RNA sequence: GGUACAAUGGUAUGCGUAGAAGUGUUUGGCGUAAGCCUGCAUGGAGCUGCCAUUGGUACAGAUCUUGGUGGAUAGUAGCAAAUAAUCGAAUGAGAGCCUUGGAGGACUGAAGUGGAGAAGGGUUUCGUGUGAACAGUGGUUGAUCACGAGUUAGUCGGUCCUAAGUUCAAGGCGAAAGCGAAAAUUUUCAAGUAAAACAUAAUUUUGAACGAAAGGGAAUACGGUUCCAAUUCCGUAACCUG
RNA sequence: UAAACUCCAUCUAAAACUAAAUAUAACCAUGAGACCGAUAGUAAACAAGUACCGUGAGGGAAAGUUGAAAAGAACUCUGAA
RNA sequence: UUAUAUACAACCUCAACUCAUAUGGGACUACCCCCUGAAUUUAAGCAUAUUAAUUAGGGGAGGAAAAGAAACUAACAAGGAUUUUCUUAGUAGCGGCGAGCGAAAAGAAAACAGUUCAGCACUAAGUCACUUUGUCUAUAUGGCAAAUGUGAGAUGCAGUG
RNA sequence: AACUCUAAGCGGUGGAUCACUCGGCUCAUGGGUCGAUGAAGAACGCAGCAAACUGUGCGUCAUCGUGUGAACUGCAGGACACAUGAACAUCGACAUUUUGAACGCAUAUCGCAGUCCAUGCUG
RNA sequence: UGCUUGGACUACAUAUGGUUGAGGGUUGUA
């Protein structure tokens, strides 16, 4: 009873959803997420998998503020006026 | 010396590998002095340390640090240089007096290698394997 | 050709042009003047526009009876002429979809902004005859 | 924004603005000694300046 | 003038795929690891494997440019300026030369300062040579290759080139020609002097 | 569970809407090749690990 | 030495929507042979001979790799545990099912196959519609597919309290990360005042927080109501907290 | 080449700043190529780090092509379709 | 002051604040600096050696970084900060002197740029930060002056060097 | 016209071959820009009809100002809002939800506060 | 006062000042 019979008493969660990541890898008892390392200030990756960083690096969601700096970069970082009208 | 941090059940490998308690660390107690001071007070340059007492079990020391976003260290030409941000964490990168002497850093033949730089800017250079164009 | 910011390749001429956004692809959407209208204008070419009217050169329909255009496509890089047509199984006309290289403008709708192109793209030819 | 150019109005001629009508360009820009001091220099080499400037010459016989 | 290229280092090596040894009746090749995706447990890291590494990857050092004697570029050049007379040898790199005046064509210094294109046609007209140029445009073809998805669909075969002392305008007016070329005395480019 | 968060309902929520075919119109724009939808799931063969 | 494949440089005033590559073939051939040329058929936009220089350059095997397929076999494989259905009717294109309702024989036999919850699941619930696929037979039905809807609280729970324990707090330590420390660290580290006098004045340091939908812990019951919710809506009668 | 003598040369350690030539699988913008041509080239030409699997660390596909133009087969007959 | 019985002061060492103003963590990965540090492998075994002062782990920056104006070479007729390339050179050396490993000066290039402190018979703190008030003209962690208002400063600030 | 053998033709099954290529890869060039002024990342919301992707943040497939100067399109609906400007780019204005280094304390909780300013119901 | 609603704020470590202070730590006019 290894096997089939064993994995009926499967319904309690190690791990439920993750705070920073949002990934279902937050173990409760250690309350420590296995994947951004949570609770923890700074992320977890590792250079033994680039596979791994490759999933979650900046230009993998969404970059709301870095690529308006791209384009505010290329007109001098100007700010406080507009494009005067003519022509 | 440094004790090496292996479980107790002590290092792995061949027998070149199994010191444990008669090593010593590569930056002396003065590098990480200053070293342990720019970590818990990360608002403020380390310019240099020094000695002021030991008994036995504690060498202490002295640090001359900088709080370089004063309108009186940035106004004030002569010192200005660390306010920089090549200058941020000198103590943590080997670039203050006493990080400094652990890398190795002379002319001429007795300091040789590291000759370009670092210790590991010398290996790169050394292992470096030009392939020429015109070759 | 002799510019280095200026590519010859293949692909990135198919592809910055496919992707042309809607406002580029106006002026990919062109078509030439007729020989009275470049001879009054000294224009030769146009972006075209709705209220154009039009004859069409090359392809089935071949041309001598000019109808205005009812869509200037961009999407599909192809225009509308009021009479080019054909038929469903259903009886339904539907308007068939002309480039307009094919075409050829004989008489451009005209306000304020597209007589100014007229006034810009003809003094650009007598100051680019005189070199 | 009429009544951010209004505060941009009133938060003329006060040092310490509020944050947001000062100059967000970037976290690194804003801390990098500012160039009004980042090339001020020592009285002595104001002095060393002021002496023998770069002379402008040209060699061949 | 050749390019580097290469495959990428990394690739057929982005799996963490391992040998199932023996016996599981299959063969002993490394196969990708876990479960529910087509890809598990299929064949990784081989030659004969689909999504493998190459059999040697390809390296971008490799040797493509060469050393030659100078000497040994100084006598290739010479080769090819004396069969740049010997209209036997002209006629039979195709080049219509039936109606060419001398062998070496010298023409005056007043073909320099030639400055359209309409200006230089003609000399090639009054001087016989614009039957080769009119065998260059029944040449311009499309490459059978290949070729024509990486940029050399193709324009025509070689024709004259015009050696010149100075340049008042005659580069400039025989730029459009096809199959036209000038080039300087001092220079003088092997690889346009015996094209091929 | 019948006793939930109101996150773990919100992201229950989420998938319940996602569960929706793609509309047909969709397939009527031009050079169009959204066929199916491709991330439908059943609550039968495949479960959310959540 | 010769032959297949792909390229690059030259070359053939080469070939091609009047049909290129490819494929098919009892068209006719050539070559000792690898292979080549050719007709016709399909195909619809590119390709070949020569000189040089090449290269990811030639497959029957590797319990090779990916994909597809054949027998075995339309089957003596099989679809046989949990007793069992039958009559007639209606619907329908078609009915043994689950489709329905009627009658009837049976089983579970209440330590249930009955009625409710906790995990877990996540819309599966419900109404209407339904066509393929799925329900290892069928299917007019469905936990399938399309559309529409549905979950109501001061009293039921959570939330509050702590347990076992855990996370942090600078004694500390470590190159650091961090202790797979448990810090118990820590000048007044905590309280107190219808708040005072020759110190205002009496007192306490284990900091802090999390950790129980089964422990502790305020207060509600009935009757009615829906296609779908009820100690929640409706009516009625109470109760707790401030 | 260790030591002791007597020289000679040579620098001035135990504080500090400093452009340029140099590096660059990343980022912003480009140009190229004797590269690959959908079992190839990135794992990914496509709603690809996706679907999916694993408690988790992680593992991770397949899938491009009507035609020049939808002109995407009105209508009739047969059928429950 | 101080029989710890009235104050008063001033320092020095240390507190506290939702005080005024500010400063710092985290991200990326190609290059860069500081650390920590393997084994597969090869030696036809294997422990030194090798792999490698490298994979992995940790920390810190910039558009480059580090280095850098001699406690350097040489033994010359002498050269003259750093860094990069060529050569030196697979050399001198090092090594179960086995496997293997392995630099530098000079020479030739690219580029060139030099300096500042502490410490003396500087010989009137000759300096600095705030804050307020005049008052310039970015939407100024600015400009000048006034009060020299409050502080840093004689346990040493400026200038010279 | 049993079955079998072999050949071709026709139909199937299958998806090679060839020809394509808004994609890869390799080489080089120019440039130097994240974040406590809240980054990267996550989550959930947002369209007349939309699930994904793409874009965005209750002002939610957009956005001031500019540029250009008539579309957008699968289908409606409006464009009298060129002719005082569509759709696109561009972007300097305003803005940016819950989070996250994440900062009142926590968080398998949309849990519990404090201090303060206002309004909305007594007086 | 009274419940709701909206807003500003309340993390830590540090630098310089400000402000309140502790200490039979050295001292001083009495």
């Amino acid at each position: 009873t290894k096997g089939t019979s064993s994995f009926g008493k499967r319904h309690n969660k190690t791990h439920t959803l993750c705070r920073r990541c949002g990934r279902s890898s937050y173990h409760i008892q250690k309350s420590t997420c296995a994947q951004c390392g949570y609770p923890a200030a700074k992320l977890r990756s590792y250079n033994w998998s680039v596979k791994a960083k490759r999933r979650k690096t900046t230009g993998t969601g969404r970059m709301q503020h870095l690529k308006v700096v791209r384009r505010r970069f290329r007109n001098g970082f100007r700010e406080g006026t507009q494009a005067k009208p003519k022509k | 010396g440094r004790k090496r941090p292996v479980p107790k059940g002590c290092t792995y490998g061949k027998p070149k590998s199994h010191g444990v308690n008669q090593l010593k660390p590569y930056r002396g107690l003065q590098s990480i002095a200053e070293e342990r001071v720019g970590r818990r007070l990360g608002g403020l340059r380390v310019l240099n340390s020094y000695w002021i007492a030991q008994d036995a079990s504690y060498k202490y020391f002295e640090v001359i640090l900088i709080d370089t976003h004063h309108s009186a260290i940035r106004r004030d030409p002569k010192i200005n240089w660390i306010c920089k941000h090549v200058h941020k964490h000198r103590e943590l990168r080997g670039l203050t007096s006493a990080g400094k002497s652990s890398r190795g850093i002379g002319k001429g033949y007795r300091y040789s290698q590291t000759i370009g730089g670092s210790r590991r800017a010398a290996w790169k250079r050394k292992n470096r394997e030009h392939m020429h164009r015109k070759r | 050709k002799q510019n280095p910011f200026v590519s010859s390749s293949r692909r990135k001429n198919r592809k910055r042009h496919f992707q042309a956004p809607s406002h580029i692809r106006r002026r990919l959407m062109s078509a030439p003047l007729s020989k009275e209208l470049r001879q009054k204008y000294n224009v030769r070419s146009m972006p075209i526009r709705r209220d154009d009217e039009v004859q069409v050169i090359r392809g089935h329909f071949k041309g001598n009876q000019v109808g205005k255009v009812v869509q200037a496509y961009r999407k599909k890089f192809v225009v509308y002429v009021e009479k080019i047509q054909r038929e469903n199984a259903n009886g339904t006309n539907v308007y068939v979809g002309i480039h307009p290289s094919k075409v050829l403008i004989v008489k451009l709708k005209l306000d304020k902004d597209r007589k100014a192109i007229l006034e810009r793209r003809g003094k650009g030819r007598l100051a680019a005859l005189g070199k | 924004q009429k009544q951010k150019e209004n505060l941009r109005k009133v938060f003329k001629n006060k040092k310490y603005k509020p944050l947001d009508l000062r100059k967000k360009k970037t976290r690194a820009i804003r801390k990098a000694l500012s160039p009004r001091d980042a090339n001020r220099k020592t009285l002595k080499e104001i002095r060393k300046r002021s002496v023998f400037p770069q002379r402008k010459f040209a060699v061949k016989a | 003038n050749r390019q580097a290229y290469a495959v990428s280092e990394l690739a057929g090596h982005q799996t963490s795929a391992e040998s199932w040894g023996t016996g599981r009746a299959v063969a002993r090749i490394p196969r990708v690891r876990g479960g529910g995706t087509h890809r598990s447990g299929q064949g990784a890291f081989g030659n004969m494997c689909r999504g493998g590494r190459m059999f040697a990857p390809t390296k971008t050092f490799r040797r493509w440019h060469r050393k030659v004697n100078v000497n040994q570029r100084r006598y290739a050049l010479v080769s090819a300026i004396a069969a740049s007379g010997v209209p036997a040898l002209v006629q039979s790199k195709g080049h219509v030369i039936d109606g060419v005046s001398e062998f070496p064509l010298v023409v005056s210094d007043e073909v320099q300062k030639v400055q359209k294109t309409k200006q230089a046609v003609i000399f090639l007209r009054r001087l016989k040579i614009w039957a080769d140029i009119q065998k260059v445009y029944k040449s311009q073809r499309f490459r059978a290759g290949r070729g024509t998805m990486r940029d050399r669909r193709r324009i025509a075969r070689r024709g004259p080139l015009v050696v010149y002392d100075k340049d008042e305008g005659l580069r400039k007016a025989f730029r459009n020609i096809p199959g036209i070329e000038t080039i300087n005395v001092d220079k003088l480019n092997l690889l346009k002097l015996a094209p091929g | 569970a019948a006793h939930k968060s109101f996150r773990i309902k919100q992201k229950l929520a989420k998938k319940l809407k996602q569960n929706r075919s793609v509309p047909q119109w969709v397939r009527l724009r031009t050079g169009n090749t959204i066929r199916y939808n491709a991330k439908r799931r059943h609550w039968r063969r495949t479960k959310l690990k959540l």
